[PDB]
């Protein structure tokens, strides 16, 4: 369930929710700025049109080239039900709220006006302690809601009743992701689990859009403070200040650049040795997931990337891609000079170790043998292929294997075929 | 409940400990036998959250 | 007839080792149902864990034990 | 002692981080390990200083690794560095200070020098110490009194027991000084030999000599230099420096010939003044001052020939100012080490390109000869162009199924042959050869097992070379390969890597090796390190390929064997497959060919 | 002339 982008969530929306979600304060601005470079023009054009137009016009207004992108963007906006063909008339609520959004249409005593660096530092701090709890740290910040949240997010599982929760296959993969992507998956799971737990996604999600620029919102907002995404000096203040992370929100690494705008620290040697100029134990814990740590200094740690530690990581669920990415995104300024930044021998070795771990591909299936004829065999094979139930075939050897579920269908068909007698 | 606790402890015989854990882990048996002391049974593994280690 | 089990596909070197394992009765049981292809065989679902373990063991038998050396 | 929740050793309770740690490029671990930022602005000074005070462990491109050792500390004192001097500069370089455990460790190793000195005079060996009382406590063990023969106090020691005593002196915490004042020595006559100005001395060579000749007295020890780095010239230069009667010992007659040529090539000495004391050839050694021989001759355990006995007695009675030992990795051998007890030498200098061996006897060189006087950074030499840039690679040849079936079935030594001979490894070599041959590249093929060597070379219709091949046939092939354009590859057995003077080649393919041994690997690579007629270091003109059979013991041996090369910094690029091998016409294109070879392979019985 | 071969130019591992 690697929901790497907003588009997957956008498809997970029905008209009965889209219409309410299409509020005037933030959704229109957030949605419009997220639409493709093409559709944004047409939506803005028809913002003053009360009468639909034929698809041929939109089609002829684009060259033969880029027509696929226009079709794809048309598929999205039609999938978003932003307009109706009625033959592309915008939805009245969407048009009206977009119109009001252009101009708009609340105040009180001054706040503590805490410095933006301070806000982003404790936000990063808050996310770090969340990850410190996520990793196998002997001590970390905890909270019943935080724990169950990470658990319902599929990141952690409790092996025994009363024992501390441990990390799942997805959790290990998640831990290595970059902060924005890592935060994104968390936000997405919170949103999904919110509607699941009865929190109105409409209001909280619209609120997330507003932060990027009721009791349900207050409860939700309290969690956002606990996530460090918003600052509130005291629980009594009716006003809050969104942190950089909350402002970024669903902008992704494309907005204001990736998290790579940070000091690099991992050095990778051709002898699989790692030197990470770091004091933050979270980085150490992550490095320990796939490398054998040797020595720790006040500002640096020495480790080695072995078959044991890597194949252990792969066995736990990690991939060489995530490892190579984790290193590359953290590579120290000194090794940035060489190209590629990581030594090819290292990258190739890591990939080759994971590829060894899956030398054998295991697949459940049911095998039929001793087909009395090539005709009925190929006939049954064609049916298995028509059903997409086929797993593997060797017509020369007159054999095929099918998925156990699909097998019941060929079992039924085989019996039907045999019962024709 | 005692046999379950024994199997959970990977043991083949129910001993006083398993009886104590079975009696104290069940909400109703614990209430029925609240005034009862079981010889060699010990007590339930219990530590208060404030006692657990911190930074 | 039709047979329950799990298919495994791998390069023919591993496929020979897999055939060797039950041919030598290393696991004591004829876990291979049939010879599907040079890179494909069908095996009993319950033995795949020790089979995977024996493949893992074979790598260590044919790989250097770095172990901080 | 202290370990975190993770396997890494932690030292927060052991040392602090200094205020300007960012400027300081070094760390000192309480276990003696040291790290140095190779990219630091002061790296140059730190590299020299760490090579002076510590033992290099790894020297990769961004961070080098060193460890302190008594021998390396003695070498530091051997260049006049006081405990305060090394401490003060180490502390200045260390960004995390110096741990007291290391400081007190340095103290002991520093004060344990200069106290006891070993010297020989009139064929007699005397153990001298400036302090008179030290002898009384040092002699408290009868092993010394039985070793002892029946200010600056001294006593004579039984020659045959010097080896045992010297090894004891190390663990006894009183190393013997071996400085030889060849300048102030009129007892041993000087020899009329000088380095002709034709000889060119490179900086690393000059550094190693300067470190060996820290003062007017020569220091004993081992110098590690690649064969292409001109180790021979350093040896010849050392002799020209000592200007006293010297004995050179090679591991083979070919080496003895090489040394004679090098001495004539680089020194003013005439051919009559050089003798090659050898059973195969005679030059009336007693007639001249410079002698050259082999460990097999002098170390010979069985009865000597009457004529060779004459020279050996003359050799035994004469005192050698300098004793040059080539490829000293063999020296710790039970017979070869006897040579050090047979020959009387004032100072002994060991040279080798591969100071590694699979036995735990390499450390004996520290007491049999001395500490590492120098050890070239092979990556620096490539950066300086003194060594050819070799793009090493490991071709993961997949084993054939019918081979693996037998390979996994046969657990005896016979599997070494089967993993060495398979269609994929064969096809891969044939393809790489054809490609590099049509690329006009000189190629050297290396193997161990003669059976595979023959069957490969015959099927490839190429000339092989192995032990029983007579010297005339052997050299005739090398001359054809070097000069005849129609031949561009030779299949050599261990004879090529053990000890030889093979013509340089752009490419080398190793289809078989004795095992995961590092020594043979680096010896084989040494053959391609020689600079070419018009290459440049950035051209990546040199190549080295190891052919290994996937899922086999060869994989273990190969990774185990590359350890020394990766420690030096070489990148063994893995090659899973070569594009074009699918379409190039190659042998074993059908299973019947594979079966025929497999049948003959099984016929090996 | 004398350029490196493809197997030495790029990663031969499928990734």
């Amino acid at each position: 369930l690697q929901c790497r982008n907003l588009q997957e969530f956008l498809g997970g929306l029905s008209p009965g929710v889209l219409d309410r979600l299409y509020g005037h304060p933030a959704t229109c601005l957030a949605v419009f700025r997220e639409l493709p470079s093409l559709a944004k023009n047409w939506v803005m054009r028809m913002l003053f049109l009360e009468q639909p137009l034929p698809q041929a016009a939109v089609a002829l207004w684009v060259k033969k080239e880029f027509s696929k992108a226009q079709e794809e963007s048309t598929g999205l906006l039609s999938g978003l039900r932003i307009w109706h063909t009625q033959l592309l008339i915008l939805n009245p609520i969407f048009r009206q709220n977009l119109r009001i959004a252009l101009l708009g249409g609340q105040l009180g005593p001054d706040k503590h006006a805490r410095d933006v660096p301070s806000l982003d530092k404790y936000a990063e701090e808050r996310w770090e302690v969340v990850l410190h709890f996520m990793v196998g740290s002997p001590s970390a910040a905890v909270s019943q809601d935080l724990a169950q949240l990470l658990s319902q997010a599929g990141l952690m599982k409790s092996t025994e009743p009363g024992e501390p929760p441990c990390i799942t296959s997805a959790g290990f993969q998640f831990l290595l992701l970059d902060t924005p992507a890592q935060l994104w998956y968390f936000m997405l799971q919170y949103l999904q689990t919110a509607q699941s737990r009865g929190m109105d996604l409409v209001e909280i999600l619209s609120f997330l859009f507003q932060l990027s620029f009721s009791d349900s919102l207050l409860n939700f907002l309290q969690h956002l403070r606990e996530f460090g995404l918003v600052f509130q000096r005291k629980r009594k203040s009716r006003r809050y200040y969104p942190t950089r992370l909350a402002i970024n929100l669903s902008s992704g690494v494309s907005g204001a650049g990736g998290t790579v705008h940070q000091p690099g620290f991992i050095v990778v040697e051709t002898n699989y040795r790692l030197y990470a100029y770091t004091e933050s134990e979270l980085q150490i814990a992550l490095i320990a997931l796939f490398s054998e740590m040797l020595y720790r200094f006040p500002n640096m740690v020495v480790a080695q990337v072995t078959r044991e530690s890597v194949q252990q990581a792969i066995a736990s669920g990690i991939t060489a891609q995530q490892i190579i990415h984790f290193l590359r995104t953290r590579a120290h300024p000194v090794m940035l000079k060489q190209t590629p930044v990581l030594p090819p021998t290292i990258t190739d070795q890591i990939r080759l170790w994971e590829l060894e771990r899956d030398r054998l591909r295991f697949t459940e299936g049911v095998l039929y043998n001793q087909f009395l004829s090539q005709v009925d065999f190929e006939l049954l094979l064609a049916h298995a292929r028509e059903l997409g139930v086929l797993v593997f075939e060797n017509s020369a050897k007159r054999l095929m294997v099918v998925t156990p579920a699909g097998h019941s269908d060929v079992k039924r068909f085989w019996k039907r075929q045999k019962h024709s007698s | 409940l005692a046999g379950n606790a024994a199997r959970d402890n990977k043991k083949t015989r129910i001993i006083p400990r398993h009886l104590q854990l079975a009696v104290r882990n069940d909400e109703e048996l614990n209430k029925l036998l609240g005034r009862v002391t079981i010889a060699q049974g010990g007590v339930l593994p219990n530590i208060q959250s404030v006692l657990l280690p911190k930074k | 007839n039709v047979l329950k089990g799990v298919l495994i596909e791998c390069d023919p070197a591993m496929k020979q080792f897999l055939l060797y394992l039950d041919e030598s009765n290393a696991l004591g049981k004829k876990f291979i149902i049939q010879d599907i292809d040079d890179t494909h065989v069908f095996v009993i679902a319950e033995l795949v864990n020790v089979l995977q373990e024996r493949v893992g063991e074979l790598m260590d038998q044919n790989a250097f034990s770095l172990t901080q050396k | 002692t202290k370990v975190d929740e993770y396997g890494a050793k932690d030292y927060r309770l052991q040392m602090p981080l200094k205020d300007d740690h960012t400027s300081r490029p070094l760390w000192v671990a309480p276990d003696g390990h040291i790290f140095l930022e190779a990219f630091s602005p002061v790296y140059k000074y730190a590299q020299d200083f760490l090579v002076a005070i510590a033992e290099p462990v790894c020297r990769p491109t961004h961070v080098h690794e060193y460890k302190l050792t008594a021998y390396s500390l003695y070498a530091a004192v051997s260049v006049g560095l006081q405990t305060s001097d090394i401490t003060e500069y180490l502390r200045k370089l260390s960004k995390t200070g110096v741990p007291d455990g290391i400081m007190q460790f340095i103290k002991l190793c520093t004060v344990s020098y200069g106290k006891v000195k070993l010297v020989l005079k009139h064929n007699r060996y005397f153990v001298e110490s400036c302090h008179p009382d030290v002898i009384q406590h040092l002699l408290q063990d009868p092993v010394i009194r039985e070793c002892r023969l029946r200010q600056t106090v001294s006593f004579e020691v039984k020659q045959e027991m010097i080896e045992e005593l010297q090894k004891r002196c190390i663990h006894l915490e009183y190393p013997l000084l071996a400085e030889y004042d060849f300048r102030n020595d009129s007892v041993n006559p000087d020899i009329n030999i000088d380095l002709k100005p034709t000889a060119v001395l490179r900086p690393y060579q000059e550094k190693s000599l300067r470190k060996m000749f820290g003062n007017g007295r020569a220091r004993s020890g081992v110098i590690v230099l690649p064969c292409g780095a001109g180790k021979s010239l350093v040896g010849v230069t050392a002799a020209c420096t000592v200007r006293k009667r010297c004995l050179v010992l090679g591991n083979s007659a070919v080496s003895v010939e090489q040394w004679k040529a090098q001495f004539k090539m680089w020194s003013t000495i005439d051919d009559s003044q050089i003798c090659r004391f050898t059973s195969d050839a005679k030059d009336k050694p007693i007639g001249c001052s410079v002698a050259i021989s082999t460990y097999s001759m002098l170390g010979h355990t069985t009865k000597r020939s009457w004529e060779a006995e004459r020279v050996m007695e003359w050799l035994k009675t004469q005192e050698w100012g300098l004793m040059i030992l080539d490829e000293v990795h063999t020296i710790p051998a039970k017979m070869f080490r006897r040579v050090l007890t047979i020959v009387q030498a004032h100072c002994k200098l060991g040279l080798t390109a591969t100071l590694v061996r699979e036995d735990d006897k390499i450390v004996d060189l520290n007491f049999l000869i001395g500490p590492k006087l120098y050890e070239a950074n092979w990556m620096e030499l490539q950066n300086n162009g003194y060594i050819a840039k070799v793009q090493c690679a490991e071709v993961w040849c997949p084993m054939s199924p019918e081979f693996y079936r037998e390979y996994v079935a046969i657990k005896t030594k016979k599997r070494i042959l089967l993993y060495t001979m398979n269609p994929n490894k064969f096809r891969a070599c044939q393809f790489l050869i054809k490609f590099h041959e049509r690329r006009n590249d000189k190629i050297i093929v290396f193997a161990d097992n003669v059976f595979a060597l023959k069957e490969y070379a015959i099927r490839l219709n190429k000339p092989y070379i192995y032990g029983p091949t007579s010297q005339g046939e052997r050299m005739q092939i090398l001359q054809n390969f070097k000069h005849n354009p129609k031949i561009n590859t030779i299949f050599i057995s261990k004879v090529g890597d053990t000890s030889f003077d093979l013509p340089e080649a752009n490419v080398l393919i190793q289809i078989s090796s004795h095992g995961g041994s590092r020594r043979q690997e680096a010896q084989r690579l040494g053959r391609v390190l020689r600079a070419k007629k018009g290459m440049v270091a950035e051209e990546y003109n040199a190549f080295f390929y190891s052919l290994v059979s996937q899922d086999t013991q060869e994989m273990a041996y190969s990774t185990k064997r590359q350890r020394f090369l990766v420690d030096q910094g070489y990148s063994f690029k893995v090659i899973t497959k070569l594009a074009g091998m699918e379409e190039e016409d190659l042998a074993f294109s059908t299973k019947e060919e594979q079966q025929q070879l497999l049948q003959k392979v099984l016929a090996a019985t | 002339a004398k350029e490196r071969p493809i197997w030495l130019r790029e990663s031969t591992v499928q990734g």
